[PDB]
RNA sequence: AAGAGUGCAAGAGCAAAAGAUGACUUGACAGUGUUCUUCCCAACGAGGAACGCUGACGCGAAAGCGUGGUCUAGCGAACC
RNA sequence: GAGGCGCCCAAAAUGAUCGGGACUCAAAUCCACCACCGAGACCUGUCCGUACCACUCAUACUGGUAAUCGAGUAGAUUGGCGCUCUAAUUGGAUGGAAGCAGGGGCGAGAGCUCCUGUGGACCGAUUAGUGACGAAAAUCCUGGCCAUAGUAGCAGCGAUAG
RNA sequence: ACUAUGCCAGCUGGUGGAUUGCUCGGCUCAGGCGCUGAUGAAGGACGUGCCAAGCUGCGAUAAGCUGUGGGGAGCCGCACGGAGGCGAAGAACCACAGAUUUCCGAAUGAGAAUCUCUCUAACAAUUGCUUCGCGCAAUGAGGAACCCCGAGAACUGAAACAUCUCAGUAUCGGGAGGAACAGAAAACGCAACGUGAUGUCGUUAGUAACCGCGAGUGAACGCGAUACAGCCCAAACCGAAGCCCUCACGGGCAAUGUGGUGUCAGGGCUACCUCUCAUCAGCCGACCGUCUUCACGAAGUCUCUUGGAAUAGAGCGUGAUACAGGGUGACAACCCCGUACUGAAGACCAGUACGCUGUGCGGUAGUGCCAGAGUAGCGGGGGUUGGAUAUCCCUCGCGAAUAACGCAGGCAUCGACUGCGAAGGCUAAACACAACCUGAGACCGAUAGUGAACAAGUAGUGUGAACGAACGCUGCAAAGUACCCUCAGAAGGGAGGCGAAAUAGAGCAUGAAAUCAGUUGGCGAUCGAGCGACAGGGCAUACAAGGUCCCUUGACGAAUGACCGAGACGCGAGUCUCCAGUAAGACUCACGGGAAGCCGAUGUUCUGUCGUACGUUUUGAAAAACGAGCCAGGGAGUGUGUCUGUAUGGCAAGUCUAACCGGAGUAUCCGGGGAGGCACAGGGAAACCGACAUGGCCGCAGGGCUUUGCCCGAGGGCCGCCGUCUUC
């Protein structure tokens, strides 16, 4: 049995008074009247912060951490190059949407566990310096290269 | 109502697993004497032409007592009838074929007739109740398998 | 409250168990399972692989799930477990259902609660 | 021993001083916090205060004092 | 000098009061005392609900604990009754369905059910659904109806008319 | 034993029309289809029948005339009467085509509330062609909404209000079609080595943008789909090679340019190379599919019982590519219509696709020959938009270039780069609506559902604009009550007849309550008012559906708990001790006896206790606060979107598909579809940078051990450390 479904005989409908339950005045004004007066407790605090650039001068990079790759490497070994007690993976044909973005970037999360070859469009010094401390290397695209300009 | 498509995917390969239990089938409801269900039959059923021959089929499988079941027209109580909703009978036999569903079999009292490749929920288990009684014909029995 | 008959056959049984077998795990696992869906475990390996250790069965009171690796060799009793998670367990260990648990162990020595 | 004085209400504080005189000096400094108040308990902004730190200074032999005026009034959102 | 009880001080409007009758070694007052009456409180038998305990899949049973559980407007929470039509499962009806009137039984209750009469063709139960789903009230809406009442009017006017 | 006027409850009969059952009507969804009118529509008026008031039909040829096809032995509408007629000379009825088709009405010779007038004469008015003559033509008005172009509020929201919002909504003016509008880039601008007409659907996204930066407002490109289709002028260069009317003669148009060429794949010209493909103008002209209509269509009308009637029960049979639905004297696959299967027709698709005829595509070099002006653009003032210095439009003023040029790419100018060619024009298909045809339904079921199941936009109200009801049910068959008596009587009554039933007798199924007549039980003319609850008496009671109940005795017997008697105490009322936790003690049970209006229960009344309704307003209600005469029926948390929780369920580092596509048992359902959304990493206004798959401690549950203490301890808790912003 539902909430609803026991009010009949109740009257009020679980409103309180009879008094209650009429019009906007009930709430204090329709939508968000009063954000500034009477209700202005928990609304965000008015004014302007900020600018926006231009929606087409604005890049998105396709990211991941270098823990969704190495802990992956043995079932992309059944896909990606296997070479030299190492791997080499094109992290471009890894990442889920990296067509729709401008460029490819391997970030630093977690753990590197095997020496990998990695090849993508930038790299966080934590990324490189975790890539190269497990034996590994980190190559740079053309794309890469000329990001350097 | 919407669904996902993996659960409901489920709740087929579910009410066909039901067809395979004699006694969920018995509980049912459904009248037969046999041990061993769904019945599985050769692929030549599909060829089959007239209702009577069918009727002997079943009688020979000892299956037939269901259509004596579902032999009978409840009037319902109220005003559905206003509306053309006047009759109703119990759900006997669900035919399950390959090429096409059978002509034969589908104005046997209570019968449902369907194939392997669209066979659904409500063919497997009329008003959610598992354990219909069934017969699937060879080539209907394996297609059926990866659904 | 439960609509699914196998989790209600399941918590019957792991009652039973812990009723005559005295595994107390069992009972815990039943209360937990009885509890809403929202608060029952979900587990991915890496935490698996981090507290578990062998020859003592690891035991979730929710479902198992595949992010991670797991390289110890361990059993595993769950609910349910993600065809991945099953299947990167079976690989090292063993992924097993909590029915064989308490059949195996009814009266559930040796196992260490994960969530 | 405090009735004087200490800018201004009232109450409070102060004597080798928090008062007076003389000299020097600009801490009435920039940055950023902790905490109390505002709003006892018990959520709520501006404002206020207490107490720190970082940096730079003043005075002092030095410890130290200086986060304006001994303390509680002297205050003002968004948009522009 | 002090104390107790009373007296004067003391006048209001429809009919005077201590609730009334009425009471004077009281049926008044003060000091004590004796026996009684008198709640749903307190004690006590049985039952019910709720919470908890043991056993259990489950108070579904069974057993146990409550001196330290049992009032309640607004409101929060949760089990259940009834109505429509759909579906599955399954029943009733011309050897008389539904409805209606009167009556018998059950349930704390929402309500369930039977008998008799009337009626003369449809009606349920369980499960899962569905929703134009429950009225004593809103100067609520529409229809019908009682009192009012055999009552007012059928006289009044410069045209009193037979 | 009496008692009237009355009170309460039943009984019989009314009144009333609830209830139940029934559905010729609604409501809603879906598929198909879709224009009419001066050749006078739509609408209206008045006619039209043997008798004809309403509705329908029709139009002085008037519920109809003719032809073809279908159909068939009956028929003369709804409409069951009296008379009479029609039909085998094939009627009725249905389809298609034709004939007739009064008056008013755009209403058009002129006038006029449906009539009239005259030169038997009129396309009135506006307009094109024009033999300049109304000679040939056009427009007008209607239509359920849909569509396009103009004009354009306010209540309201912002808790006031002015910008904003309601909203370019309501409403008004103009107009098209079966659809409309849009449409082959002076586009986009995931900036590209990219896309490639338009609309629509899904998404992008409540994102960008607007805004007393308040409340609110709010796109686009792209993507996934649906459907796909691309072309013609102006000019250059030609220059009468042309077009319209007419059978023809002949007339008209046209140098102010008809016609050829041509149209960013730039074209023209000149010189070449090459092709018959593109385009355009024509001719033919469908399948399938879909919608609707139609033909044919299997098998019991056997036995017994009940019944007025079998469509019921029991028994014995049958068909099924047909067990949808309906009808028939009650539950019908087999009695009748139909239903499955197969087949036929019409309509739409569509003058489309395919096919064909004619035309001829295209390339190179040269050539500043051509290429749409109050335009592009700027300024003043407004409106509009998300359009912000960057929307679209109006108004006043100003105002280019000429392809060697110009416009755009969300501020302006200059350069570069990329895109594109305005100021001329056409264009199928995919999409909107629902008049019309058909189908469908967890919709309503006669106070509901339409206002309307009925005479329904009827009756009726208002000068008018406009407003606007209520009314469904005899019976299987009318067998719809003959005859007789009564009566002023075609009334009504009595008697009688029919039928299973007349308490089915005409607004006639059932037939509630309020309530009325008569009557039964209880009370009753000396007595007091929330009308009752609980307990107990009296009187009343056919059966059924309840069977208990009384008395004596005895057993058990919680709390509580004596008399008398004896002893002692107190001025006294009285108390203490013992008899004694005894006798007694509610319920329950057993033996024996008894009750059948007896016990319960029900009606009424009496006695005791308690008690000034209900709901609402209120600190406080019996209130001299508010509401209702009574009864029945009706009468109030609903939908979409978004957000935030919760319970259950699937799958899980993922998860879900949307539009839409295919299949099919055709709205269900099966398979595709991941466009896109959320989640997977945050921080920062931005530029930009970019994190613990575990280092330490405590410790619940649980586990372990040699156990009352040690150990491991997920989750949890406290730290540490890491990313980023600010930061000498
Ligand atoms: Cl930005
Ligand atoms: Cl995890
Ligand atoms: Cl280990
Ligand atoms: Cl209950
Ligand atoms: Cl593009
Ligand atoms: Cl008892
Ligand atoms: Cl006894
Ligand atoms: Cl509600
Ligand atoms: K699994
Ligand atoms: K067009
Ligand atoms: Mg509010
Ligand atoms: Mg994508
Ligand atoms: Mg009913
Ligand atoms: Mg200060
Ligand atoms: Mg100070
Ligand atoms: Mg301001
Ligand atoms: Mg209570
Ligand atoms: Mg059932
Ligand atoms: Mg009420
Ligand atoms: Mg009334
Ligand atoms: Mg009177
Ligand atoms: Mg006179
Ligand atoms: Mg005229
Ligand atoms: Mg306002
Ligand atoms: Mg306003
Ligand atoms: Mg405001
Ligand atoms: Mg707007
Ligand atoms: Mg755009
Ligand atoms: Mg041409
Ligand atoms: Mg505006
Ligand atoms: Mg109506
Ligand atoms: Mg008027
Ligand atoms: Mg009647
Ligand atoms: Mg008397
Ligand atoms: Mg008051
Ligand atoms: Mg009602
Ligand atoms: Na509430
Ligand atoms: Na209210
Ligand atoms: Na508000
Ligand atoms: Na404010
Ligand atoms: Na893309
Ligand atoms: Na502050
Ligand atoms: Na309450
Ligand atoms: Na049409
Ligand atoms: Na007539
Ligand atoms: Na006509
Ligand atoms: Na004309
Ligand atoms: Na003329
Ligand atoms: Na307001
Ligand atoms: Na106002
Ligand atoms: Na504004
Ligand atoms: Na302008
Ligand atoms: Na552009
Ligand atoms: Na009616
Ligand atoms: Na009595
Ligand atoms: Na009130
Ligand atoms: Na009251
Ligand atoms: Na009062
Ligand atoms: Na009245
Ligand atoms: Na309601
Ligand atoms: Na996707």
């Amino acid at each position: 049995t539902s909430k609803k479904k026991r009010q009949r005989g109740s009257r009020t409908h679980g409103g309180g008074s009879h008094k209650n339950r009429r019009g906007a005045g009930h709430r204090g004004g329709r939508g968000d009247a009063g954000r500034d007066k009477h209700e202005f407790h928990n609304h965000e605090p008015l004014g302007k912060s900020g600018f926006k650039r231009p929606q087409k001068v604005q890049e998105e990079a396709a990211t991941i951490d270098v823990r969704e790759i190495d802990e992956n490497v043995t079932l992309l070994a059944a896909d990606d190059v296997a070479e030299v007690g190492g791997f080499r993976v094109d992290v471009r044909d890894v990442v889920e949407e990296a067509d729709d973005a401008d460029y490819v970037k391997v970030l630093g999360a977690g753990q590197v566990r095997h020496e990998l070859t990695l090849i993508a469009d930038d790299f966080s010094e934590g990324a490189r310096e975790k890539v190269e401390g497990a034996g590994g290397s980190v190559e740079l695209t053309d794309l890469g290269e000329e990001r350097q300009a | 109502l919407d669904l996902n498509d993996k659960e409901r995917q489920l709740a087929v390969r579910s009410a066909l697993a039901a067809t395979a239990d004699a006694d969920l089938v018995a509980d049912r409801g459904h009248e037969f004497d046999r041990d061993e269900v769904p019945v599985v039959v050769s692929d030549d059923f599909e060829d089959l032409v007239k209702t009577q021959e069918v009727v002997s089929l079943l009688e020979a499988l000892d299956v037939h007592a269901d259509i004596d079941r579902a032999d009978e027209t409840k009037i319902k109580a109220g005003q559905g009838s206003a509306r053309g909703r006047k009759y109703r009978r119990p759900a006997s036999i669900l035919f399950v074929t390959s090429d096409e569903p059978s002509t034969a079999a589908r104005n046997l009292a209570g019968a449902d007739v369907a194939t392997a490749s669209e066979v659904n929920t409500e063919d497997l288990a009329p008003g959610g109740a598992p354990g219909r009684l069934t017969v699937f014909t060879e080539s209907a029995l394996a297609e059926v398998a990866e659904r | 409250s439960k609509t699914n008959p196998r989790l209600s056959s399941l918590i019957a049984d792991l009652k039973s168990a812990a009723r005559s077998s005295g595994g107390a795990v069992w009972g815990d696992v039943a209360e937990r399972l009885e509890k809403p869906r929202r608060t029952h475990a979900e587990v991915n390996l890496g935490r698996i692989e981090r507290y578990a250790q062998e020859d003592e069965t690891v035991v979730v009171p929710g479902k198992v799930l595949g992010s991670g690796v797991l390289q110890k060799d361990v059993t595993v009793a769950a609910v349910d477990f993600s065809g991945t998670a099953e299947t990167k367990i079976d690989q090292v260990g063993e992924a097993v259902s909590l029915e064989q648990a308490i059949e195996n162990n009814p009266e559930g020595s040796h196992v260490r609660v994960i969530r």
